[PDB]
């Protein structure tokens, strides 16, 4: 697998693909 | 955060799995 | 606003547009 | 859940706000 | 709801989500 | 070009790529 | 309409140009 | 336009409803 | 990582996130 | 193919790596 | 049709729309 | 490449068809 710049909605689509059924949390304030 | 590691800087698909429940 | 039929990654997009920087939790069923 | 309701039935943006942090 | 920067195709996807069945118009020339 | 089966937001994406700056009107049925 | 034809059947990019401003 | 208010500047989901038919 | 049900353009998105700069070949069936 | 399997059934990211250049 | 700037995943979604059933190749190294 | 012609510079939908198999 490779490394990339993931910003905005592109970043959460990546989170959806990786986590899938497990679900995930998006906390930019963290 | 996830934004500083993946957006500002670059990250791998493995690092994204740390944000999965 | 109107009612929407959102499935798959289209739902996480809608969450990102509604929550923005506040962040959000995606928790699908077991 | 909200994830299932939106896809089997329909949901509103106001319902989706219940999931913002 | 929150405020954001919406550009390109990301902007029309937002228009689709907000307008839905009502339809919408995208006129950058305006 | 080829024929495509476009549904939901995938249709507005295709409109944005074809019309570009010319803009376009999205008018689904009543 | 074009919105319904593309989804129930198929449509071409040339048909979609009829909707550009 | 919508681009100067939402892309260049920032806009709310409510401002986007002004472009709905 | 988890198993995913990818159709249409959602599959090319997943390919882009996995392959990145390495590039990839999209070859659907005849 | 991989394109059909992912959509009729399911596929993994590891299977998708077989298609990177 | 018009001309545009297409970068990242937006570029491959365009390739998917144009090529469709023919398939395509994304080779940034080229 | 496709990136230098479509991302850095601008390209038409016709130029994108050169990358189709
Ligand atoms: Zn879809
Ligand atoms: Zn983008």
């Amino acid at each position: 697998f490779v490394n990339q710049h993931l910003c905005g909605s592109h970043l959460v689509e990546a989170l959806y693909l990786v986590c899938g059924e497990r679900g995930f949390f998006y906390t930019p304030k963290a | 955060g996830i934004v500083e590691q993946c957006c500002t800087s670059i990250c791998s698909l493995y690092q994204l799995e740390n944000y999965c429940n």
